[PDB]
């Protein structure tokens, strides 16, 4: 399994993988209980009113100024057995995901995936960048310091919106030149978005009331592929769009579409982002991969002691596959680069993903949300890490009738309908 | 994320 503990929320804190943490958000905030389910991945039960000094509000201030796509429930995930249920969802959906060769190969580029140690001013020195750490509360009481490469976190203000947070650095784009950075996934297994059947129904803002569930495995993974191009440093940048025009609803509100999504949901989506922006792209992140390469042969000693320069040299020689020649200096291969580069932006994608698990699915990305629901994916009798919904030998095996919330009505809760509210 |  990917993760070798069931975690139960009330387990007593050890200090080292159940222990109160705080991130380095440059503020000042309460520790907050938090459990290691992997080497380098985390998960926080709390709502996240920490990665973002300005979004520490759970409460609408109006009721009239946000998106018709939004959700808010400022009790959410506020008592203990709420946070052990989010643990157990969350867990469960992880396992679902390594249960398939592509979850597995997607999670393990995760692991490797750690944040370049890029915060040193002397190119003679290797030093990690302290934002991609957690400060961990030890048995003694004393605070010490912890690199890790994701954590799973709660939703902010908006339940709905979930979402890679991370850190930034004072001059580097960390998720856009090839350092990479810890990764803050705000989502919740608790809720599930519905979409409809027919695609000219699913793209169309004013039909459907979403008859049929996403899977939350498939929304998770969706945000992990996100979090795979952020650690490794080659996510685009999100002024990159493209002006809709396939799409008559799309296009007669000016609405774009990052590339970045475009190229996590994968499928036709992809092909929307033309050759030569594409090759652009993976020039680019080229370059940035030789400039860490160059920055691995200039160091000549690394800082802390947490490691070896050695040790160091090569977990990043492994992450980004560099050649190594005779007096150890590191390079690029080209054939190396494009093998990875692709392996993480167009086989990680949603719509493979989709294959893998057999789950009925939104089509394209250009489409328009229906409804949320409210789902409980922690017992058994409900969702399994091998079906999800669609439970084997029972009436909803077949046909996607698991994620078919009219006739998996117990199922599912429609807490919001989206369509008309364009 | 998830998007509209
Ligand atoms: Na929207
Ligand atoms: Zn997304």
């Amino acid at each position: 399994p990917f993760v070798n503990k069931q975690f139960n929320y009330k387990d007593p804190v050890n200090g080292v993988d159940i222990a109160y943490i705080k991130i380095p958000n440059a503020g000042q905030m309460q520790p907050v209980k938090a459990f290691k389910i992997h080497n380098k991945i985390w998960v926080i039960p709390e709502r996240d009113t920490f990665t973002n000094p300005e979004e520490g509000d759970l409460n609408p201030p109006p009721e009239a100024k946000q998106v018709p796509v939004s959700y808010y429930d400022s009790t959410y995930l506020s008592t203990d057995n709420e946070k052990d249920n989010y643990l157990k969802g969350v867990t469960k959906l992880f396992e679902r995901i390594y249960s398939t060769d592509l979850g597995r190969m997607l999670l393990t580029s995760i692991v490797r995936g750690i944040p370049f140690w890029g915060g040193s001013t002397i190119d003679t020195e290797l030093k990690v960048i302290d934002t991609n750490c957690i400060n961990v509360i030890q048995p003694d009481g004393s605070y010490r310091s912890e690199e890790l490469n994701l954590v799973i976190i709660g939703p902010s203000a908006d339940i709905i919106q979930f979402e890679c947070k991370s850190f930034g650095h004072e001059v580097l784009n960390l998720t856009r030149n090839g350092y990479g950075s810890t990764q803050y996934i705000r989502f919740s297994p608790d809720f599930t978005f519905g979409f409809e059947e027919s695609l000219e129904v699913d793209t169309n803002p004013l039909l459907g009331a979403g008859k049929f569930a996403t899977d939350p495995a498939v929304t998770l993974a969706h945000e992990l592929i996100h979090a795979g191009h952020r650690l490794y440093g080659i996510a685009i940048n999100p002024n990159r769009v493209f002006k809709v025009n396939t799409n008559a609803y799309y296009e007669m509100s000016g609405l774009e579409v990052s590339f970045e999504e475009l190229r996590t949901f994968g499928g036709h989506d992809a092909k929307f982002i033309d050759s030569l922006q594409e090759n652009e792209f993976r020039l680019y992140y080229y370059n940035k991969f030789k400039d860490i390469a160059s920055t691995l042969n200039k160091a000549k000693s690394i800082v802390g002691t947490t490691a070896s320069l050695q040790y160091m040299k090569n977990v990043f020689k492994e992450k980004y596959l560099l050649s190594e020649d005779t007096s150890g200096k590191f390079s690029v291969d080209k054939l190396k680069f494009d093998k990875l580069y692709k392996m993480l932006t167009e086989i990680y994608t949603e719509d493979n993903f989709v294959k893998f698990f057999k789950v009925l699915n939104r089509k394209t990305y250009l489409n328009f949300d229906k409804a949320v629901f409210k789902i409980n994916i922690v017992p058994k009798v409900n969702y399994t890490i091998y079906d999800g919904f669609n439970l084997r030998n029972t009436n909803l095996a077949a046909n996607f009738n698991g994620q078919n919330t009219e006739i998996n009505n117990m199922n599912f809760t429609k807490l919001k309908n989206f369509t008309g509210l364009f | 994320r998830y998007g509209c």
